[PDB]
């Protein structure tokens, strides 16, 4: 009835979806051989969102994985979910990316799209009436920010009057891992501004500093960090597939947190982080939830709210609780802090209310914000492009594919002007 | 084991010792062995069922 | 799937694939007749109806006085019988035999069996070769090959190994001469090429190993260590995977410029690693010291421009960042001005395998870097101060001028490499 | 919801915490676990234990007591031990290095690098507490960590909390006998910051408690097991109102304005009756009258010092178990009727009582006897002005060619800083006769 179409590309996103479709499939009962197992009988009145209906009682996910490299292809069918995918919804070429955005939008993803295209066309038309779309994927990798942002041109002239959320990987300083990831970055966020509705970046610093200090984890594998983000990316669309006091689907967040068309930049975070040796010790409340919230502590991204200002904040709320202390609370934080909210706006807090809690739990929450603070992360993007475009390093690679110096030249033009109209609205 | 020594953290090493030693040695290391994520993370009791108790089914009882 | 394919060019070539290839049959466990005694190898060995797998290499050679050692030993039955190139006679320490009379009769059969190999494939990664600068052949029919790959093969990757003449000590006389007029050719032909030094693995083998008075062998087991490190990424699952297009494009910057030094930790013997802690950081710290290098110049004169890092074993990706945190900490290692962002990481899962009669340890974790840096200006600059002596009073010239070709070439040779010397140092300014 | 946060600073001061909350589980039948038995678990709306541990939604009961120390290894056995699973993980701080009987290392060099995580404890511990009564400190004099970190804390929550009672329990350097060498220096510079920003401390000394243990308890070599079930009986018998009903109940605001006359003097002394072995209790006699008139012994008082040399000012006592309101009220004037026991004339009516009815308890492993009543003296009296001029007079000789005092200065302090801790002790002194002028 409200279906939602997943879209995995790149190495990055290859991970992460597999992790994603390992949480959710612990959420509604499923099992790795593909039959459902579990108790409860609210966890199939909304299971056709993500699960299609085969044979046998089998469920399926409406997912598509998409990588140039087939070395990643035979590692996602080797995890522990990798009997539930299904093998024609693997599109895989033959020849790498190099990290370069040329080669992943121009050359060699100019032919692998039609092939992706007709598997979600078929995908798509299979639906009762489709909810919207949901891509994961890499700036600073050759595969998910070259063919990825083809495929968000692609969808979003094909199907204009839906809903596109991205859970978007931004780059490091400290964390590059990419010698060129600035350039992969800026070709990717220009095609990014004006083809979406929703963004999540997702930045490693702060996943690498909630495993330190607060879950006190000495070996915090890349399997930890996917947990934390596949958490928040079940907790946003927890109203579509449970009841609640107060539903509140991603368009409905999406209509409260975007104000302007241009300002769709979010920044996530979680509630109860807790390390494994403290959970017995620490009292679960309401009150003691969302103080953790609100800090830049557990907050999945590397800026700080203290030097900038909220413009919308959302909170999305698990299990059985009293609306009272939801709305004292929300209240209170609103109240107190005076300074680090715009005063052009009156109410910028909205919550909604799920009753059921993931497993293991009985309340969580999930922080869905934008702020002016988002412009620290493309500041830091935008100088260390302009100082090495101005030398032209590693131009060569750019250049030679059919790239132009033009398309470099309006992209920090076009950066530049999103970074000026963040700043007059603080 | 882990953590015998008391220092670098040795409280959360001597809580979850139960539960990042089951391997032995057939694995090669920890990190190989925890690629997909440590077994107990962001929650413990591994085997909980779903509660049923939506609130409108509590509310609105048989009378 | 995705293989790549080893040309092996001269008597050094021979001699390092000699070494590479066993170490290669030690990770997938093939055995030296050449079966499995009970896909990873796809990358390398060619599957077979009887159950052989059967290596993608190219050996060439114009004398037969190595490779019929190669025709006899153990590895006989692995190796197919037409995967050995040999010719009648050698090259003999000339850049012209090499490349205009000796190496033009060969040719056309090497490019038949690389034709005959690469139709095999399905999809072909690239081409890496291994030769050195000071032979004949490695000087003239490696560049015969390199001139006539690029056009029977468009956009191919090539990966170059140079065995480079020491500044101090070497085998010859002559090789100036050789080491002026291969660059001529292979600063256009080639995407990448990495350098190594024969007296710096003599310092790291007499410093670290504690192996005093090393042997070839002795040399080529790290040479082939470092590219099992290099290449265990199309092979071996991992947290992140690289491939033969991704260091290059994270390391060439300018098309002028192509030319990396490798590096290689820990290197430490049986003896003394049951000792040492070895941490990320103190394995990642050690890449970064001058005397650890592989090649003998000091990256502290020089700036860096980027830098490739593999990991191998039981890493974890924290402790890496950390440690790159706190290398760009330090003010001893310098940067220029327009690569804020010069790191990249790869990780793969399976730690080294050893050798049975070998000299390095058996570790956990291992560590490679390939790094850009401007100060192989001055290693080409003390080989100028050498050329120029040579050729002022005109020696060795007449069998130049006497095989065939014309004397311009030494002066043509001699200023397109000067100009490369003058890009070197206006990419070093600020 | 009438609470108190108990902190234990110092090597002397968790090692009674130690043992002084194993009193509080076996009180409120709490496991070392941190669970109430599942036998007799019932709903039946108590709140006897929330003055000392706080409820978890799981059954699982919190102590609300912060470990403090710079060293690890008395933390650490606290750690491993038996109530290893009942103390917060992050209640308990350690440090890295200790303070080495050293004021100078515990409140300027090392002290400083910890009391922002320690005032961060307690300010979650008070966010948590619906409605606070007072803390309670528990330190040493002598020791470094016991001198100069808790009067670095001392000064910091009164900034912080205005008006809070504030209730410290010390033990002292002993007349004759010492542990150290500095020790003297250390009580001197502690006692300048704890005069002013102190409600009320009350006085322990190891060597007295020796000899009520060898002589009543027939222990003739004691152990710190064994001191410490001493300690923790006092202040079970102190805070035994807030928990338990009774018939007169004293509150922690309320025998503070009882003992403290005068702002300078806020220094009782503490005496617990009966304290008897399990074997001659079978034989004797333990009604009201004869408990109430052996806290007034000069022999059973846990502070080597005379009353009969001293004055009394005011008395405090506190009674629990089977004890009504008429024998004690009859045993009083009979103490009064002696003429041995003298009262300052400024103090006509210095007695307040105290009736609980819980009996105390005992412990498994035990040396005091299952008795059925028992009553704890809080007294302030003149005679510990003796016990400062005896130390005095160790200062002074150790003061009269600067022995030890170069690494004091070592670390950051001034030398004046030792003739303002001499001078205002002398002023403090002669307060002391000043009152005890008829
Ligand atoms: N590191 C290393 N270097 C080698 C090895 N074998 C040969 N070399 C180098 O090769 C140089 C000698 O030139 P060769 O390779 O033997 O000559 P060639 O390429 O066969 O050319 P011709 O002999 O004229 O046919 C020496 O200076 C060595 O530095 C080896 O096993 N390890
Ligand atoms: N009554 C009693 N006194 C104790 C006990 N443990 C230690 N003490 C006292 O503590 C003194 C020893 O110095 P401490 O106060 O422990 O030294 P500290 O607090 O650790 O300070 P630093 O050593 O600098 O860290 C002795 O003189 C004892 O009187 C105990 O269990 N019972
Ligand atoms: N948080 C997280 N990041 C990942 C994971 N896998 C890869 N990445 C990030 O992805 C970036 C590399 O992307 P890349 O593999 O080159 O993208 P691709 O070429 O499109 O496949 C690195 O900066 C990594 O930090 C993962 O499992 N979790
Ligand atoms: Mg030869
Ligand atoms: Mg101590």
């Amino acid at each position: 009835m409200r279906e939602i179409v997943h879209l995995q590309a790149g190495q990055c996103g290859n991970q992460i979806g597999a992790k994603f479709w390992e949480v959710i499939s612990d959420e509604h009962g499923i099992d790795p051989t593909g039959t459902y197992h579990g108790d409860s009988d609210l966890q199939l009145e909304r299971i056709n969102v993500y699960y299609n209906e085969a044979t046998g009682g089998k469920y399926v996910p409406r997912a598509v994985l998409v990588d140039l490299e087939p070395g990643t292809m035979d590692s996602v069918r080797s995890g522990p979910f990798g009997q539930i995918f299904r093998p024609d919804n693997f599109v895989f070429g033959q020849s790498g990316a190099g990290n370069n955005w040329a080669k992943g939008h121009y050359t060699e993803g100019a032919e692998l799209v039609d092939s992706v295209l007709d598997v979600v066309r078929k995908e798509a038309e299979s639906c009762d009436c489709l909810q919207g779309f949901q891509l994961t994927h890499s700036l600073g990798g050759g595969t998910g920010s070259g063919m990825g942002t083809l495929l968000i041109s692609k969808i979003r002239e094909e199907y204009p009057d839906r809903i596109m959320n991205t859970f978007s990987v931004v780059p490091s300083p400290k964390v590059s891992d990419t010698v060129v990831e600035p350039y992969n970055a800026t070709l990717s966020v220009h095609q990014l501004v004006e083809n979406t509705d929703e963004t999540y970046c997702i930045d490693n610093e702060a996943l690498y500093d909630i495993c330190f200090r607060t879950l006190k984890l000495t070996t915090p594998t890349y399997g930890d960090l996917n947990h934390l983000v596949s958490a928040t990316m079940s907790g946003v669309t927890t109203c579509l597939r449970f009841p609640g006091q107060l539903n509140a689907d991603l368009r409905k967040l999406a209509v409260n947190m975007v104000p302007f068309p241009r300002l769709h930049f979010f920044m996530p975070g979680f509630a109860p982080l807790t390390s494994r040796g403290s959970q017995q010790y620490r009292a679960l409340t309401v009150p003691e939830l969302t103080q953790q919230m609100f800090d830049a502590k557990n907050m999945m991204a590397a800026c700080d709210p203290r030097h900038g200002r909220y413009l919308t904040v959302a909170a999305v709320f698990r299990g059985r609780m009293s609306m009272k202390e939801v709305d004292e609370q929300m209240l209170n934080v609103q109240n107190k802090n005076s300074s680090y909210f715009v005063e052009w706006i009156p109410n910028n807090v909205k919550t909604a209310v799920c009753d059921i809690p993931p497993r293991g739990l009985k309340m969580s929450a999930t922080f869905i914000g934008n702020s002016t603070a988002i412009q620290e992360l493309f500041k830091r993007i935008s100088e260390q492009f302009t100082a090495m475009f101005r030398r032209k390093a590693f131009l060569h690679w750019y250049t030679g594919e059919g790239m132009d110096e033009m398309e470099f030249t309006e992209a920090e033009s076009n950066m530049n002007d999103l970074v000026s109209e963040y700043q007059q609205y603080q | 084991p882990r953590g015998q020594c008391l220092l670098y953290n040795w409280e959360e090493e001597r809580a979850t010792n139960h539960l990042d030693q089951v391997p032995s040695m057939q694995d090669g290391s920890e990190s190989f062995f925890f690629r997909h994520g440590h077994r107990g993370l962001l929650t413990m009791q591994l085997k909980s069922p779903m509660p049923s108790s939506t609130t409108q089914k509590d509310s609105y009882q048989p009378p | 799937m995705r293989e790549c394919i080893s040309i092996h060019v001269g008597q050094a070539g021979v001699q390092i694939g000699n070494a590479c290839w066993e170490l290669y049959c030690l990770e997938h466990g093939i055995q030296p007749d050449g079966q499995m005694p009970s896909d990873s190898f796809n990358t390398f060995f060619s599957e077979t109806g009887a159950g052989k797998h059967v290596p993608r290499a190219v050996f060439v050679d114009l004398e037969p006085t190595v490779i019929d050692e190669v025709r006899t030993g153990t590895y006989r039955q692995l190796f197919h019988p037409e995967q050995l190139i040999t010719g009648k006679e050698d090259a003999a320490n000339n850049y012209a035999r090499g490349h205009y009379t000796i190496g033009k009769e060969i040719i056309d059969l090497v490019l038949d069996r690389i034709r005959k190999l690469a139709d095999q494939c399905t999809g072909l990664q690239g081409f890496l070769v291994f030769h050195s600068f000071g032979g004949g052949t490695g000087s003239g029919f490696t560049s015969l090959l390199m001139e006539r790959l690029s056009v029977d093969y468009g956009k191919k990757s090539k990966l170059e190994f140079s065995i480079y003449p020491a500044p101090q000590v070497s085998t010859a006389v002559v090789e100036p001469y050789n080491s002026i007029l291969t660059t001529h050719t292979t600063l256009e032909h080639s995407d990448c090429a990495f350098m190594v030094d024969n007296e710096a693995i003599y310092d790291i083998c007499r410093r670290n190993l504690d192996i005093e008075r090393p042997t070839y062998t002795n040399l080529n087991r790290l040479i082939g260590q470092i590219v099992s490190s290099i290449t265990a990424s199309l092979r071996f699952d991992g947290a992140l995977n690289v491939d033969l297009t991704e260091f290059q494009t994270n390391l060439v910057p300018y098309p002028r410029i192509h030319f990396p030094l490798a590096t290689y930790a820990p290197v430490i013997s049986a003896e003394k690693a049951y000792h040492e802690q070895l941490s990320v950081a103190e394995i990642t710290n050690a890449c970064f010291e001058p005397a650890n290098q592989m090649v003998k110049c000091d990256p502290r004169h020089g700036k860096y421009m980027a830098c490739c890092l593999l990991y191998r074993g039981d890493v974890v990706p924290k402790d890496v960042n950390a440690a790159i945190a706190t290398i760009k900490t330090k003010r001893t290692i310098q940067f220029v001005d327009w690569c804020p962002t010069g790191f990249k990481v790869g990780i793969n899962y399976q730690p080294p395998t050893v050798v049975p009669g070998g000299d390095l340890a058996k570790v956990q974790r291992a560590v490679c870097m390939l790094s850009n840096t401007t100060a192989i200006a001055e290693a080409w600059a003390r080989l100028d101060h050498k050329f120029d002596l040579m050729y002022a009073k005109r020696a060795f010239v007449h069998w130049y001028v006497g095989e065939g070709m014309e004397e311009g070439e030494f002066s043509e040779a001699r200023e397109d490499m000067a100009a490369l010397e003058k890009d070197y140092e206006e990419v070093g300014v600020d």
